[PDB]
């Protein structure tokens, strides 16, 4: 009975309660945030080839 | 250093900036009346598209907006029309010479304000030897314009006709808001026609008299 002086939680079990979440990138804020800012930039920047400028206040001809 | 067309590309950029205030968007309006722009319809356009996006407004610059409108010939009805909030809430801040220039320019355009033309003909029938003839002609083209049948008006107006001999143009003008009122009073009318002896400057106002006297079957004088 020598196992049963061996530490009973396993190897695994360290490894599954210290790495428990996968932890988050310090580039997935950037890149998550750079693709939603380039829809504020295509949509409202008057330089934009897409703005909305002129579906929104349409034009005075 | 006599440049017209460099003199709008530097009125285009300063209406196409993003924050004109009041007071820059009614003198790039007053600046293309008195050189004529008729051709060019966008720039025109983007000063009525900040003239409704200009929420400061005082008393002068309302005016000298208005009567660069109603002067330049430049017709939009929702820019014009929303021009009547200001008025209404700056119509004791007007002065009598103000205050024509606005219902004159208001009036012509169509806008239906019933709140406007009741407070500003109560300003008429009461401060009436305030007004000079020629603002009284003014009130009485917008009240009639506008779609008001104030008959209180076209009676004050009428003893200030036959007490004071008035301009051609001023005269045309009380004709022709007479004419739509259709009233055709002929102890105003007949006040109104001897100042048609001095000769007439404009055309527009021997034919807009011309227009008023047939309307109401009066004659040709």
């Amino acid at each position: 009975d020598r196992v049963l002086s061996l530490p009973a939680v396993s190897k695994n079990q360290v490894l599954e309660n210290v790495f428990h979440t996968a932890p988050k990138a310090p580039v997935e804020h950037l890149e998550k945030m750079v693709s939603a800012n380039s829809k504020v930039y295509d949509a409202l920047n008057l330089q934009s080839k897409r703005v909305l400028i002129w579906q929104v206040k349409p034009a005075l001809f | 250093e006599n440049d017209v067309p460099a003199i709008l590309k530097e009125i285009d950029s300063l209406v196409s900036r993003e924050a004109v205030s009041a007071k820059e968007v009614s003198d790039a309006a007053v600046a293309l009346t008195y050189l004529q722009v008729k051709a060019n319809r966008r720039l025109w356009g983007k000063v009525l598209e900040k003239a409704g996006a200009a929420q400061d407004y005082d008393a002068a610059s309302l005016t000298n907006l208005l009567w660069a409108i109603n002067t330049g010939g430049v017709e939009h009805f929702k820019t014009v029309a929303e021009l009547a909030g200001p008025a209404v809430s700056l119509l004791p801040s007007l002065s009598p010479v103000q205050l024509s220039i606005v219902v004159e320019a208001l009036g012509g355009a169509g806008v239906k304000n019933y709140e406007l033309y009741n407070k500003a003909s109560a300003v008429v029938v009461s401060k009436i030897g305030e007004f000079k003839p020629a603002e009284i002609a003014r009130v009485l083209y917008g009240v009639a314009f506008g779609g008001v049948n104030d008959v209180a008006l076209a009676k004050a107006a009428g003893k200030v006709f036959a007490s004071t001999e008035v301009d051609s143009r001023t005269a045309a003008q009380a004709l022709y808001a007479l004419a739509k009122l259709g009233r055709a009073d002929k102890a105003t009318v007949d006040a109104l026609l001897k100042s048609f002896k001095k000769g007439t400057e404009s055309a527009s106002d021997a034919a807009a008299a011309s227009f008023a006297l047939g309307s109401l079957s009066f004659k040709a004088e």
